[PDB]
RNA sequence: GACCGCAGCAGGACUCCGGGGUCAGCAGCCUCUAGCGCGGGAGCGAACGCGGCUCAGGGAAGUCGGCAAGCCGGCUCCGUAACCUCGGGAAAAGGAGUGGCUCUGACGGCCCGGGUCAGAACUGGAACGGACGCGGGGAUCCCGACUGUUUACUAGAAAC
RNA sequence: GAGACCACCCGGCGCGGCGCUCCUGUACGGCGCAGAGCCCUGCGAUCGCCUGAGGGACGCGCCUGCAGAGCGCGG
């Protein structure tokens, strides 16, 4: 099950100081995918790291599209979030890629 | 003459406000407002069409500086609301020197003046060659 | 010694205690005089402030420098969704103060009113009026009980609820009024007109009519804790001041040894119930008509709508009362309207020569969005 | 309505919205917006920005 | 990074070697090498503080006092007053220019080097020391000629 | 819409799209006999067109996608 969303971190440091924004942002993809995965444990690929902080501490991209699969035992279902490169953000919104 | 709405006062006292008329002073003193009570610590405010207690700065003739004079402000810098909702302001705060009475004391005034300034001193109106 | 220079005091101690307002919704409290002799009325209405804009008007206030002339000024538009009533209540003049002596309420509950009873409207068991229902529906009993209200009933009131899925706001839940009835000859005729308008419409139209001044309640916009300079209006004091400078200096005297009342202190500011008072409605009409706030001299068919929508509000589908000036709440806040308790003589006749539907939503400068896509076109 | 138009902008002040400059030279300058009014106090050029009438008139774009 | 101050004490400790760019610079501002992530973290984004910005119109009317802040500033080129122990005053005051591109002259050695100084065009929302660095100025009066020195830890002075 | 914490007010929320409106001021790139000139088809600060463009949005309208109302606790 490959779902396929877009957050917009610029909504997620929204309130919150331009110095941790980053940091920020990387706990708003946890939180965000878990809403989406319905499962708690998130574990975020080293590539999705990499793009939030392309551009610094202070001015993350507004925008990531992360395509998460929620591959899991024995009730420790996680969620495994890698980074999708898109060259347009327009028509985009969830995609699941089928189930099971 | 007549009943001036309020308009927002933008020379405080302490200002120095340009001369329009050819009296021979170059520039005004704001001194005080006539008709001003007073609230602990409020400087006097005034605005277009109000009558100032002004004194003639060193630039201005001998015979005009050293003694309060009577002045109306005429342009006001700050901008301000009439009831039918025009926002007006002007590129210079400017006044006519004129007696309690209504008299000017000068010929001619120069450059626009505002209405409200216009409508409540008679002697003005007449003199202004324009009214914007 | 003695203040040495006379200043009056910051602050109305009257709107004290300057507390968040525990009651949920500006209540009317008192209501209009009765009079005892005007077609009978009801004297009030619930709204959700919808926005503000411009009006153009043309005065006709003789011995005012404005007579004969136009104007602009601040309207406040209060979004009407009609109400309905559910219920009468009626209340004896008892020497300790009136005091109810029963209410009859609708043989039919509509689901907002039912929504207002619960927290949870799911996860309750909607047990609410369930054997009242059956003890009505017949409607003879509810005959009975408003003929206890002729007898020992003096004044008369109307219990009403808004409808809010005809309303932007996310509300859902009802809210209940209890509007008077005013003006009948008598007790019995009072409630043999409640009972036409039982579980009926009633809309802002009947209540109000253009012209009259009328009194807006609701709680204000709310600030949080604040500061003795905003919250009493006090000065910021010298900036060469240790330890601050956004203090009242010195609270009281040694003697009396407590801080009196009087003195300003820091605390909430913001949602208190306020009443204003003696707003002119400038027009009361219905946005579902397309010309519904069109004048002469614009010729566009100009609903109340401006484009892009009111800013911080929504659809504003149905009626609506438009007031001068202001009326106290934040948009999107329920806001009673009241008849005036005491209007003003002198308010002069409202004729509108312009209303303004341009985008509040940034600066506008097209008032439809035919115009603005004619001004773009390619 | 009665309307007027930015002496830098062209574009149709709406009645009530607006800021009113009477100039030295006894000439109203009606300005729509801050923004009207702020380029031409920098004097900047009213035919060197492209949304102003006077631009779209040297672009022949709206003439 | 271990010394000395009761501490793993924004305290105090003497040397030696010292890259690149912008620059007059060993200045400020970023960097290569090399070091490295420091008595802990999360939230919320009240009052009030503490540092930092901005503010219409007026402008010291505030105050014991313009305290604090703001102005000014780099370079080139004009233009510089009273006064003077003739050295100074003086950067007096008071102005004008300054960017990028495209060129054109100057200047050596014997076709080979320097990159500074002039002079143009042309271009840009009416902009250029575009960060940074970096005097506000004038008129007087009293003391002490001056550079110096001074009560470690409340007087830096007209005192020595 | 309310707030230090709480409380208050509302609730199958929200996320991220799409229109509308608005902010700024005409996006990258491609094209030109633009371009001061210089020099070989090279160079060039810039300028005009595609473009009131593009980029952005926390206001509105909608779902077109994922979702979203605890047999959790207490009565």
């Amino acid at each position: 099950i490959v779902y396929e969303h877009t957050i917009r971190l610029n909504k997620a440091v929204r309130g919150k100081p331009s110095k941790k924004a980053a940091p920020i942002a990387i706990r708003a993809i946890r939180a965000q995918v878990e809403k989406l995965a319905k499962v708690e444990d998130v574990r975020l690929d080293p590539s999705v790291n990499v793009f939030v902080w392309s551009r610094g501490i202070r001015h993350v991209p507004r925008r990531i599209r992360l395509e998460v699969r929620l591959e899991g035992d024995d009730e420790h279902k996680f969620a495994y979030v890698i980074n999708k490169d898109v060259e347009n953000f327009k028509h985009l919104t969830t995609e699941k890629k089928g189930s099971e | 003459i007549g009943n001036k709405f309020r308009i927002s006062c933008g020379l405080p006292v302490g200002a120095v406000i340009n001369c329009a008329d050819n009296s021979g002073a170059k520039s005004l003193n704001m001194i005080a407002v006539k008709n001003w009570k007073g609230h602990l610590n409020r400087f006097p405010k005034a605005s277009v069409g109000d009558m100032v207690l002004i004194t003639v700065g060193r630039d201005g003739k001998p015979e005009l500086r050293r003694k309060v004079t009577p002045a109306v402000v005429v342009r006001q810098r700050k901008v301000w609301r009439r009831k039918d909702g025009v926002w007006i302001y002007f590129q210079d705060n400017a006044g006519v020197i004129i007696n309690p009475k209504g008299e000017l004391k000068g010929s001619s005034i120069t450059g626009p003046v505002a209405k409200e300034a216009a409508d409540r001193w008679p002697k003005i109106s007449t003199t202004a060659e324009c009214v914007h | 010694s003695h203040r040495k220079f006379s200043c009056c005091r910051k602050g109305n101690l009257g709107y004290l205690p300057r507390k968040r307002c525990t009651r949920g919704r500006g209540r009317c409290k008192t209501f209009p005089p009765d009079v005892q002799g005007a077609p009978i009325h009801l004297t009030a209405f619930l709204g959700y402030k919808a926005g503000c804009t411009h009006v153009m008007r043309f005065i006709d206030h003789r011995g005012s420098n404005l007579h004969n002339r136009q104007a602009i000024d601040q309207a406040t538009i209060i979004d009407a969704p009609p109400m309905i009533c559910t219920a009468i209540i009626g209340y004896a003049k008892t020497p300790k103060g009136l005091r109810a002596v029963t209410t009859v309420w609708a043989a039919h509950i509509a689901e907002p009113a039912m929504r207002r009873f619960y927290r949870n409207y799911f996860h309750a068991e909607k047990t609410a009026f369930s054997t009242y229902m059956k003890k009505a529906a017949d409607g003879t009993y509810i005959k009975e009980q408003l003929g206890r209200l002729k007898q020992h009933a003096d004044v008369i009131r109307i219990v009403a609820h808004t409808q809010p899925a005809l309303t932007p706001l996310k509300q859902k839940k009802a809210d209940i009024m209890e509007i008077q009835v005013n003006g009948g000859a008598n007790v019995a005729e009072k409630v043999d007109y409640a009972y036409a308008l039982m579980e009926k419409p009633i809309s802002i139209k009947d209540v109000f009519s253009v012209g009259a001044q009328i009194d807006t309640i609701s709680i204000t916009r709310g600030r949080g804790f604040e500061g003795v300079v905003t919250r009493w209006g006090v000065t910021r004091l010298p900036r060469k001041t240790r330890r601050g400078n956004r203090k009242v200096a010195c609270i009281g005297a040694w003697h009396p040894a407590n801080v009196q009342y009087t003195v300003a202190r820091a605390g909430q500011m913001g949602y208190f119930h306020r009443t204003d008072t003696n707003k002119q409605v400038f027009m009361i009409d219905t946005a579902e008509n397309p010309r519904c706030c069109t004048t002469e001299f614009d010729l566009t068919d100009k609903s109340i709508n401006p484009v892009g929508g009111f800013v911080n509000y929504g659809r504003v589908q149905g009626d609506f009362i438009m007031i001068k000036g202001t009326c106290p709440g934040p948009k999107r806040r329920p806001v009673v309207m009241r008849n005036a308790l005491l209007p003003h003589r002198n308010c002069p006749p409202v004729q509108l020569q312009w209303i303004s539907t341009a985008s509040k939503f940034g600066h506008g400068i097209f008032e439809t969005v035919e115009e603005r896509r004619q001004f773009y076109a390619k | 309505p009665r309307i007027e138009h930015c002496s830098f902008c062209s574009k149709p002040v709406y009645p009530g919205k607006g800021i009113c400059f009477v100039r030295n030279d006894s000439r109203v300058f009606r300005f729509c917006t801050s923004k009207c009014h702020r380029n031409f106090k920098m004097k900047r050029n009213p035919r060197k920005v492209r949304w102003t009438k006077t631009y779209r008139l040297l672009h022949n774009k709206d003439m």
